[PDB]
């Protein structure tokens, strides 16, 4: 079997700068002339999207800022210039020969100005509480880097325990991630507290951003 | 010609035989959708690490679809890989000349 | 138009099989090869192998081999992989795709696999609503089994400003939010609402976020 090793794992570029994504073969995968190893992008969420095959040549309705090079074992991929919409994985695929084998994939970061979290906190809706249940959500939308922690406080007292996070693969448009923190309790201890605190701390500030509700 | 490579499959129509020049005779039938195209044709070493034999047959091209294509190569003498069309599928026929 | 319409979303006990299927239209479906491939959770591609329609020529993987059947029905345009003897390293999302050139250049959007023997349960819908400017809103999808859920904003209308999170494990249960960020004359004025659907329970849940 023909491995096909990507290289680097992932790589951050600032937008309208060059990317170039490597992808080495263990062996030849030229015959007739023609390499057969092929380019895909995939974004989250969504099928591989074939870039260029035979090594250099685009696809129909692939921008021209995708370039392709090589032959027998060495292998690159170049966008140039980066733009935002190219947040994506990237990955390469050999068939010269079968078993048809791929890369490991490229994730490409896109590197744009700091921006700090757009912080909202909501309390637990009646109809969760009806069932039992309480849920704290906090939306931490729109930074940049990714890098954020979050600390929950009840009345005061930081919480560590029932804290769930989730972080969003970076924006298709603006080049941001987002993330949002839940901290689920029991009804019990969620009706015997008041204040319910969500703070943010970001590179953007050296303040935690500080959001919060009193159950009043 | 110009044309770029088939993609699809070929189907054998006549087996491999040996002519009294000892060359080799092959006819391929395409089955795939590249309407006039340049079926790939390579003859190797049984660990396909290089190329031997030589085309008689001058660019070998798929005119209609469902209509045999006739190959002619010189082998080199022993054993070979005779090689068609694309992977998966790609046909890959064994021959041994004198 | 060539299309390629996948099968839905499926749960499978270890040891147990499923017969997965890829409906192929616009193009002659006898004339090009039919591949599958695998992507696990948070990994990469695998092909499995590969059906010509015209004869029912298969190239598989060898890995795939015990694992993975093959087939294709001409009078329908369908292709089927059916996954023998079910184990956890073949809960995945498998892609089938055509390979038009020489490379794959229409795919499915492919069909999650989950193999598990927990139980499907539908979720819980909660409304996340404030208790200035642009107003944050949202929607809570607690304590469902297996991924994944589907969730829109106003039937697709709001697309802008939505932010739908990555599902979190829990218990044997996934748990997942989704805000939405819209002008602050938009809300309450216009109505507000998220669609979640949960194909493996058939749920389909409307929650209209009302004001605290
Ligand atoms: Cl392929």
């Amino acid at each position: 079997n023909i491995v096909m090793t990507q290289s680097p794992t992932s790589l951050a570029v600032s937008l309208g700068q060059r990317a170039t994504i490597s992808c080495r073969a263990s062996e030849s995968v030229d015959s007739f002339g023609k390499s057969f190893m092929h380019f895909y992008q995939q974004k989250p969420g969504q099928p591989p999207k074939l870039l260029i095959h035979l090594a250099s040549n685009l696809e129909s309705g692939v921008p021209a800022r995708f370039t392709g090079r090589g032959s027998r074992t060495d292998f690159t991929l170049t966008i140039d210039p980066v733009e935002a919409d190219d947040a994506a994985t990237y990955y390469c695929q050999q068939n010269n020969e079968v078993p048809f084998t791929f890369g490991s994939g490229t994730k490409l970061e896109v590197k744009r100005a700091d921006a700090a979290p757009t912080v909202s906190i909501f309390p637990p809706s009646s109809e969760q509480l009806t069932s039992g249940g309480a849920s704290v959500v906090c939306f931490l939308n729109n930074f940049y880097p990714k890098d954020i922690n979050v600390k929950w406080k009840i009345d005061g007292s930081e919480r560590q325990n029932g804290v769930l996070n989730s972080w969003t693969d970076q924006d298709s448009k603006d080049s941001t991630y987002s993330m949002s923190s839940t901290l689920t309790l029991t009804k019990d201890e969620y009706e015997r507290h008041n204040s319910y605190t969500c703070e943010a701390t970001h590179k953007t500030s050296t303040s935690p951003i500080v959001k919060s509700f009193n159950r009043n | 010609m110009s044309y770029s490579m088939c993609t699809g499959k070929f189907k054998v129509v006549k087996e491999i035989a040996e002519t009294q020049h000892g060359t080799i005779v092959i006819r391929v039938q395409y089955e795939g959708d590249g309407s006039p195209c340049k079926i790939p044709f390579e003859i190797m070493d049984l660990e396909k690490r290089h190329v031997l034999g030589r085309l008689i047959t001058v660019n070998p091209i798929v005119t209609e679809k469902d209509s045999p294509v006739n190959i002619e190569a010189e082998p080199p003498f022993g054993d070979s890989y005779i090689i068609i069309g694309v992977e998966p599928g790609q046909l890959k026929l064994n021959w041994f000349k004198k | 138009q060539v299309q390629l319409q996948q099968s839905g979303a499926e749960v499978a006990r270890p040891g147990a099989s499923v017969k997965l299927s890829c409906k192929a239209s616009g193009y002659t479906f006898t004339s090009y090869w039919l591949q599958w491939v695998k992507q696990r959770p948070g990994q990469g591609l695998e092909w499995i192998g590969a059906i010509w329609p015209g004869d029912d020529d298969t190239r598989y993987a060898q890995k795939f081999q015990g694992k993975a059947t093959m087939t294709a029905d001409k009078s329908s345009s369908t292709a089927y992989i059916q996954l023998s003897n079910l184990a956890s390293e073949d809960s995945a999302v498998y892609y089938c795709a055509r390979k038009g050139g020489f490379a794959m250049d229409y795919w499915g959007q492919g069909t999650s696999v989950t193999v598990s023997s927990a139980k499907t349960t539908p979720p819980s819908v909660y409304p996340l609503a404030p208790g200035n400017s642009m107003v944050t809103l949202g929607c809570l999808v607690k304590g469902y089994f297996p991924e994944p859920v589907t969730v829109t904003w106003n039937s697709g209308s709001l697309s802008s400003g939505v932010h739908t999170f990555p599902a979190v494990l829990q218990s044997d249960l996934y748990t997942l939010s989704s805000s939405v960020t819209v002008p602050s004359s938009t809300w309450p004025s216009e109505t507000v609402t998220c669609n979640v659907a949960h194909p493996a329970s058939s749920t389909k849940v409307d929650k209209k976020i009302e004001p605290r």
